[PDB]
């Protein structure tokens, strides 16, 4: 068992759709490299 | 569910404060007055050490529970990638 | 089998040797960054004196775990505390009239308690 | 502050009268961030934030739009056939391990409910006695009171 | 984003397979050749035991720290509940004793009542007469 710094999206109902689109994103950059 | 020392179903589990385990009383006690000590880490252990608010619970179930889940979505799908990568 | 700070049904719980308490190792960990002490008891403790399976079959219908379950998680976090400040707005309320009606009481009972003796002493007296 | 509850075997008459008494001396006397913003105006509003309604519909021959939506589909119900693959092979093993669970969980409560239900009528056990200790007391007293009235009348 | 040994930012960070440090090239070489040891827990090591270079392979240089987000927020939403909870019930506490105690301080009032009450007519009929 062997640089932590947070990520402070911005100024939560948004956020909610983030999550939605970048799980939406995620799963066609796996499918685009999986056909190729 | 179970006691570590016999294997049975405890009817009066109290768990420890060194070796965090739940022990049925009857039978941690009388191992408690053999020697002062915990029977699975041999650190020392007194009878008030042994221990049996207003927040109500629920179950766990299919939001911290939901949280997890999508670890396992996420870091099984990312090893699914390590198929196709070193292919 | 539950943790006592959330509420919840611990995955890695731990109990802290100077209160005998189960807590769920994150929410427990919080409060001692937080302030270095105990929350029920009120006592020091710190992350090194705490000391360290539960299954939920995941539905068959489990989309969903993204827009059904995750909204209703969500709606029922707000609407339950939401209703929860309600009730403790109500409980302050009616500790003031709890109150004020105790203390009514209690001029009520001085009052006959000056009123009563010196009724039986006036029957004291008549005699002579 | 004495007032025997045991012992005042005190009407809802009583009650009323005293509670008008009571009304008369009243009548003179007379921490988180901005989740916490949105969650308040959520629940206030009685309006909860609109999710992804996407997938489940889309169209065949759309355009590039839909050709994304489309491949969304696949993947995801490959996901879902693989996530009902792992379910069915435990099956009702897994379901039946967390029912037991909860036996466990359920018990625990109601043994509490008896330890409260003991020491709760241990305590009003103990006021019962109290009260019947006094009341003989008051009675005594109550006895020799109307003695002495009396008394007092037949020497004068 | 430091070495444990000078404390310098490491542009080559290589580490040692016995105790978990990652230290920079240059000084931990220069410490194995003075003597075969680890610096931090003084076992034994070699420059072949050391692991150098980057290790991006096969990976390419988003989404899971959203969940590590949704987390900590929730980590105060357990820690606001039970603030709030505590409170509910302390002052239902008292709310309790009040009303128990209101109601049995009501009944010392209507026994009062009566006594005093008797105490008028005993004294009204006798002193008539």
């Amino acid at each position: 068992e062997i640089a932590q710094q947070a990520s402070l999206t911005e100024s939560i109902p948004n956020l909610l759709t983030s999550l939605q689109n970048e799980w939406d994103a995620i799963m066609l950059e796996n499918f685009k490299l999986r056909s190729t | 569910m179970l006691c570590a020392i016999s294997g049975k179903v405890p009817r009066r589990p109290v768990l420890s404060p060194k070796s965090r385990t739940i022990f049925e009383k009857s039978l941690l006690e009388q191992y408690v007055k053999d020697t002062g000590n915990d029977p699975i880490t041999n650190e020392p252990l007194s009878i008030e050490e042994i221990v049996e608010s207003a927040q109500q619970a629920s179950l766990t179930e299919s939001i911290p529970n939901l949280l997890t889940s999508l670890q396992n979505e996420w870091d099984a799908i990312m090893l699914e990638n390590f198929k196709l990568r070193s292919t | 089998m539950l943790c006592a700070i959330s509420g919840k049904v611990p995955r890695r719980p731990v109990l802290s040797p100077k209160s005998r308490t189960i807590f769920e190792k994150s929410l427990l960990e919080q409060y001692v960054k937080d302030t270095g002490n105990d929350p029920i008891t009120n006592e020091p403790l710190s992350i090194e004196e705490i000391v360290e399976s539960a299954q939920q079959a995941s539905l068959t219908e489990s989309i969903p775990n993204l827009l059904t379950s995750l909204q209703n998680e969500w709606d029922a976090i707000m609407l339950e505390n939401f209703k929860l400040r309600s009730t403790l707005d109500s409980l302050t309320k009616k500790l003031s009239t709890v109150m004020y009606e105790r203390d009514a009481a209690k001029l009520v009972a001085a009052q006959l308690l000056m009123e009563k003796n010196e009724d039986s002493k006036d029957l004291p007296k008549s005699s002579q | 502050m004495d007032g025997l509850s045991f012992v005042d075997k005190i009407p809802d008459g009583y009650k009323n009268e005293i509670d008008q008494l009571v009304k008369k001396e009243f009548a003179n006397i007379k921490a988180d961030n901005s989740v916490s913003t949105l969650t308040n105006a959520l629940y206030t509003e009685y309006l909860k934030q609109r999710n992804n309604k996407k997938r489940r519909t889309p169209d065949f021959n759309d355009d590039d739009d839909t050709l994304f939506l489309e491949e969304y589909r696949r993947k995801y119900p490959r996901i879902d056939t693989s996530r009902y693959i792992p379910n069915e092979s435990s099956e009702v093993s897994l379901l039946g391990i967390v029912d037991s669970y909860l036996k466990h969980q359920e018990i625990v409560l109601d043994t509490l409910l008896p330890q409260t239900v003991s020491n709760q009528w241990r305590i009003n056990n103990d006021y019962i006695r109290q009260t019947c200790t006094i009341v003989e007391e008051m009675n005594i007293q109550q006895r020799k009171q109307i003695n002495d009235l009396e008394i007092y009348r037949k020497r004068l």
